[PDB]
């Protein structure tokens, strides 16, 4: 008859279970550590060449080659050390919203308003970047994609689902359902066996790639979650929402830990990324600014104010040497 | 057919330079020793 | 470092050749598999119109991609779940969005039980009746037109404009007007 | 009444035999003795009421110049305007080329 | 001295060319020719003394040669040469200082604007490219104008050697002046092709603009140089009474005419665009914004000392005006440096 | 079923916030020196200037 | 956790009068815009009324303006809809909608399907 009341009492069960295991907030314990101080990061490189606004970027495993996807219909592979363009990939669909650099460096992926994650080969036998595969099957715009390996890749789309793809066959191996809003971003765990997703329902879900079930669901945000990033230890993650607030969740705790917010910030968060150690929490904002947050004290540690438009994407290298920030001004800035 | 000198507003530097050259020309010149304007003994 | 510089020079010359034809192209968004493309040419001016296909009804996220387009063609079925109020709410949300406050909107408009302000409404002097038009139908047409223009005018923040019309040359002239206004604004004249 | 002129005229002529005979025309050297000759030609005056412009003296001093400084170059500086047929073309052609280049840029604008 | 040296050379050439009713005379200063009966003769005032003004002119009266009473012989009216020379030197020095100060402040503002534009690089576009071109041409023209006004015609001992260096300086000065006003014309042309015409931004080749701004002003400069070397080869070409200057100022006024035509058309388009909805105030606002960019203030006063007063003021403050209007009070640059100065 | 999702979620062995906070603090304090963003890198190991 | 659970609603006489209460929790009620949406049987979602954060800017749909009254009490985080002079066409499931963008004038996707930040609705039969 009415199974919604059972769902509400199960919600009460879950909520009082989380409240029973809440002794002290992360702020109440992180006091013996010294403050991180004023983080003064300066612009080192300004990669020019993109024509339209840049929507996404992804560092390579070498921390030198980075791919950038701008809505002008181009995927430019930059050499951050020399500012040289290694590859310029013209796309069939100019409305790209995400891009992924494979950990092997042999392939690259991108997607957007077209419900297709196109895989481009970079190690051909003749010297030309060609389309190796075009993964189709989604019913919404491609918001984020991340390579599992040279043959597997996970995708998130606006159809409130996520999918695990087999590149060689072009088939969906696993489909992840459960979200009620447009999935905006995903973050692979360091083991690539789990991944979190951020949708437009102020919710975050922890997925199992081999099992295909929703393990945990995290609430606490008030608006659409626009960005998600795993902690370097794989036992926590941060989320960026439209409510002008970043929040840090823990997996084994199943509860929100920290709330990063200030009174003067009334603009939503677009991108989020941790440092190599997770001490600093880099987050891009709707205003033409990037705020550095102390993950253990929730105090703003520094500001990056080089971009002239909204920071659309944020990326930290694997070795934590530099930070790349893409904005709608068709420019990429490498900070250090 | 036209007026004397450069009448346009863009050649104000030319007229000013020529004026400075005419007034402050060769240095070391003498001055008026006798009474010039109202005297009958003015050449 | 030598092959890097040569490949960089090649890529940059290709990017310039692409930039010319990119900035020499008009981009348009049509509202009303994931995306359909339509390219046409008017007076040798390149147009690139995009139609939304196979997308969910929640547009507050993917509509942000069209902030740099020349104009958003908003088609309304002006000819019952009160479709016109829903179209009005959609145009209102588009007009006050912080990312589309500079993007112009080309409004294409293809009894007083849902708008009681229709009885006391008066046909303004700006309303020119088309030839072969009855007073009541023209009054209703301009009534929906001014219902849209009141939302269009109740916002001082933004560079955008609204071009309502009751078909390719109309879009061409509106895009040319938008380009002229943007050039005048870049010179701080308008 | 004014036979005073040869007194210093041929003394000028005698002292003129110092400098080179062909440098008598050279305006750099002999002008010193020329100014001395002017001092002569107006210092013997001022006894009866003579003035500085002496019409009765121009002929004789021109003759004293004729005695020594004949067959000479004039060394004239001339500032001349065009004959009124070369002036206006050199003024018009730049204007026509300016408007033509402006029109050519406006033409290339739409191309 | 050099005064009676000039007088001696004048005596020499006068008795050189004359020896070849009122008759020919020599009043001790100037050589005069024979004039008709009842005719007043004239002679332009010389440069003998530091008290006489050479620009003036002296006269003589015929009738005998107008024997002055109480003198009982010939006399000449040298009054018009030294009555108002002190005031002339006063206004000359004041105008010189005006030009130097104005052009120096113009260089300062234009260099600041150029540094901002070339370092920020976020405003890089064809509009800003032509802006930097116009600013650099302004800088070059004004710098050469200062160096030509101070060294030449003010310290004559430098140009006393009668060299070719002063003539090539005249050539280069006229060339960069033509470049300044032709870059104003190019700014007007680009503004017309963008506002009036439907040309896209970041689409034109801009090579024709470089041509018309730099290479074309050489043609009238070389024409004037050849014409002066052939007919009016005076001392260092510093004279301004010869009509050979219109070879340079001619195309400048034509460029300003075309720029004013573009101003009219673009103000027309702006009024047509703003009439949809007061109009007078913002119309004259846009007009006054575009006036210093197009050099309109030179031809709107076509052709008595207050007029050259204002003429020099505007001609030497135009650089400052364009620099403070298009770079300092510009909303984009304002917001950008306001956002960036929180760093340093 | 949305109810079955809540049943699958309400049957997990949670830990309390104190231990998770200690975990995050220990991971941040045991990897701070190997993070060249908390410390300014001199101009001998930074491949960006 | 946004719940937005609504109270009130029921079978009423034609031309009667009731009021619906929208209990808000899990978000700052003073920072978000509120909306009223209904879904009649056999029809789609329809926007009824809304109110700004301050409570001054007020807009109804034409079929209910002058009849219904939108109001909010930011102290108790509740939204009111004083229903007056009801008609059988008002029979619908009235949902309390809250678009997710705070401090914004644009208010998106409140009348959308599969849309979160909306209550389960209360049946108002009339």
């Amino acid at each position: 008859d009415q199974l919604r009341q059972e769902a509400e009492q199960l919600k009460n069960q879950i909520r009082d279970a989380r409240k029973a295991c809440a002794d002290a907030t992360l702020s109440q314990i992180t006091n013996n550590i010294d403050p991180v101080g004023r983080i003064q990061m300066r612009t080192r490189r300004t990669l020019r060449g993109h024509l339209a606004k840049i929507y996404a970027m992804h560092w390579g495993t070498d921390s030198r080659l980075l791919v950038s996807a701008s809505q002008d219909g181009k995927l430019i592979i930059w050499d951050s050390y020399t500012t040289n363009k290694v590859h310029a990939i013209p796309l069939r669909s100019s409305w790209v919203m995400t891009c992924a650099y494979a950990p092997s460096g042999n392939y690259v992926a991108c997607g957007g308003l077209d419900n297709i994650c196109s895989i481009y080969n970079l190690k051909t036998r003749e010297g030309n970047v060609r389309v190796s595969r075009e993964l189709a099957g989604h019913t919404g715009y491609l918001s984020c994609c991340r390579f599992l390996d040279d043959n597997q890749i996970v995708t998130s789309s606006g159809d409130t689902t996520c999918a695990l793809w087999d590149i060689e066959t072009g088939q969906q191996t696993t489909t992840f359902t459960g979200h009620t809003g447009d999935v905006m971003s995903l973050s692979l765990a360091p083991d690539t066996r789990l991944f979190v997703s951020g949708a437009c329902d102020a919710s975050a879900k922890l997925w199992d790639v081999r099992e295909g079930m929703c393990r945990q669901t995290f609430t606490g945000h008030e608006s659409d979650i626009n960005a998600i990033c795993f902690f370097p230890n794989g036992n926590a993650f941060a989320t960026g929402s439209d409510d002008a607030t970043c929040r840090l969740f823990d997996l084994r705790a199943d509860q929100e830990l920290m709330t990063y917010s200030h009174d003067n910030i009334i603009c939503g968060i677009t991108s989020v990324s941790f440092s190599k150690s997770g001490r600093l929490l880099l987050a891009g904002y709707d205003d033409f600014n990037c705020n550095v947050w102390d993950a253990l004290k929730a105090d703003r540690a520094g500001v990056l104010a080089g971009h002239d438009n909204r920071v659309s994407c944020l990326g930290v290298t694997d070795d934590g040497m530099a930070v790349a920030t893409g904005s709608w001004d068709s420019f990429l800035k490498i900070w250090n | 057919l036209l007026r004397v000198g450069c009448v346009l507003g863009t050649c104000q530097v030319q007229n000013l330079s020529h004026r400075l050259w005419q007034l402050m020309g060769p240095a070391g010149r003498q001055d008026s020793a006798p009474v010039d304007p109202s005297s009958p003994h003015s050449y | 470092e030598k092959a890097q510089r040569e490949a960089n020079k090649k890529i940059e010359k290709q990017l310039q050749k692409d930039k010319q034809v990119y900035r020499a192209t008009h981009r348009l968004l049509l509202l009303g598999s994931g995306i359909f493309e339509t390219k046409f040419q008017v007076d040798k001016v390149n147009f690139h119109m995009f139609d939304v296909g196979a997308q969910r009804d929640e547009r507050r996220k993917w509509i942000q991609c069209f902030n740099d387009v020349t104009a958003i063609i908003f088609v309304v079925a002006s000819s019952q779940t009160n479709r016109l109020q829903a179209a009005l709410k959609l145009f209102d949300s588009i007009w006050n969005n912080k990312w589309l406050r500079d993007t112009s909107v080309i409004l294409f408009l293809n009894i007083e039980d849902y708008f009681p302000e229709f009885a006391r409404y008066t046909t303004p002097e700006d309303a020119t009746p088309e030839p072969g038009e009855d007073p009541r139908v023209t009054r209703a047409k301009y009534f929906i037109r001014d219902e849209f223009l009141r939302i269009s005018t109740a916002s001082g923040d933004g560079r955008h404009y609204c071009y309502p019309h009751f078909n390719i040359r109309r879009v061409f002239n509106d895009c040319r007007d938008i380009i002229q206004r943007m050039h005048l604004r870049q010179y701080e004249l308008l | 009444m004014l036979e005073r002129l040869p007194l210093c005229g041929k003394a000028f002529a005698d002292m003129m035999g110092k400098v080179d005979v062909w440098k008598w025309c050279n305006l750099s050297e002999f002008i010193v003795y020329y100014e001395s000759f002017t001092n002569c030609t107006e210092m013997e005056a001022n006894v009866v009421g003579c003035y500085w412009p002496n019409p009765l003296a121009q002929g004789f001093i021109t003759g004293i110049h004729r005695q020594f400084f004949s067959n000479c170059t004039v060394d004239r500086v001339h500032l001349e305007d065009p004959p009124d047929e070369v002036l206006i073309p050199l003024i018009v052609i730049p204007v026509v080329l300016t408007v033509a280049m402006a029109g050519l840029v406006v033409w290339r604008s739409k191309r | 001295g050099v005064t009676r040296n000039k007088i001696m050379t004048a005596q020499y050439e006068c008795y050189q060319k004359i020896m070849q009713y009122c008759n020919r005379t020599w009043d001790g200063w100037l050589c005069w020719n024979d004039v008709a009966a009842g005719t007043e003769s004239m002679q332009l005032c010389p440069d003998y003394f530091q008290d006489f003004d050479p620009s003036e002119k002296v006269t003589k009266i015929c009738d005998n040669w107008f024997r002055h009473p109480a003198s009982n012989r010939t006399w000449t009216n040298y009054t018009q040469c030294n009555v108002n020379t002190h005031e002339k030197v006063k206004t000359a020095l004041n105008l010189f200082y005006l030009t130097i100060i104005g052009h120096g402040l113009s260089i300062a503002s234009l260099l600041i604007s150029l540094g901002i534009f070339f370092y920020f690089k976020s405003l890089s576009c064809q509009r800003i490219t032509l802006h930097k071109n116009l600013f650099f041409s302004f800088v070059c023209n004004s710098v050469v104008t200062i160096i030509h006004l101070t060294a030449v015609a003010n310290n004559q001992a430098l140009v006393a050697t009668n060299p070719v260096s002063c003539k090539v300086s005249q050539f280069i000065h006229l060339y960069l002046m033509g470049c300044n006003y032709f870059w104003m014309l190019c700014e007007g042309i680009y503004l017309h092709t963008l506002i009036v015409v439907a040309v896209f931004a970041e689409k034109q080749h801009l090579m024709w603009y470089y041509f018309l701004g730099w290479g074309f002003p050489l043609i009238p400069a070389c024409i004037h140089a050849i014409a002066r070397s052939l007919y009016y080869n005076d001392n260092c070409w510093i004279s301004s009474d010869t009509h050979l200057l219109y070879i340079i100022h001619g195309p400048i006024c034509a460029a300003l005419l075309v720029n004013l035509f573009f101003l009219l058309n673009i103000v027309r388009v702006l009024i047509t665009k703003l009439k949809v909805t007061n109009l007078y105030m913002k119309a004259v606002r846009a007009t006054l914004i575009l006036v210093p960019l197009l050099g309109i203030e030179f031809v709107l006063i076509p052709w008595e000392e207050v007029y050259d007063y204002i003429m020099h003021i505007l001609m030497h403050f135009q650089g400052l005006l364009v620099s403070t209007i298009f770079c300092f009070f510009n909303g984009e640059v304002q917001a950008i440096l306001r956002r960036n100065w929180n760093q340093y | 079923k949305l109810v079955e999702q809540l049943k699958m979620e309400a049957n997990i062995d949670r830990i309390k916030v104190s231990k998770a906070a200690a975990d995050l603090m220990a991971y941040c304090e045991a990897h701070a020196k190997e993070d060249p963003l908390l410390t300014p890198v001199p101009a001998s190991e930074n491949p960006f200037r | 956790q946004v719940q937005l659970q609504e109270s009130g609603g029921g079978l009423v006489q034609p031309g009667g009068s009731l009021r619906l209460s929208c209990a808000a929790s899990g978000f700052t009620f003073s920072n978000y815009k509120m909306n009223w949406v209904r879904q009649a049987p056999g029809k789609g979602l329809e926007w009824v009324s809304d109110i700004s954060q301050s409570g001054a800017s007020i807009s109804y749909t034409g079929s209910v303006k002058g009849r219904f009254t939108i109001s909010r009490d930011n102290a108790k985080n509740t939204l009111y809809l004083q229903m007056n002079s009801l008609k059988p066409e008002d029979t619908a499931v009235y949902y309390c909608a809250r678009c997710p963008a705070p401090f914004t004038r644009d208010c998106f996707d409140v009348t959308s399907t599969t849309y979160a930040y909306r209550g389960q609705g209360t049946q108002v039969t009339v």
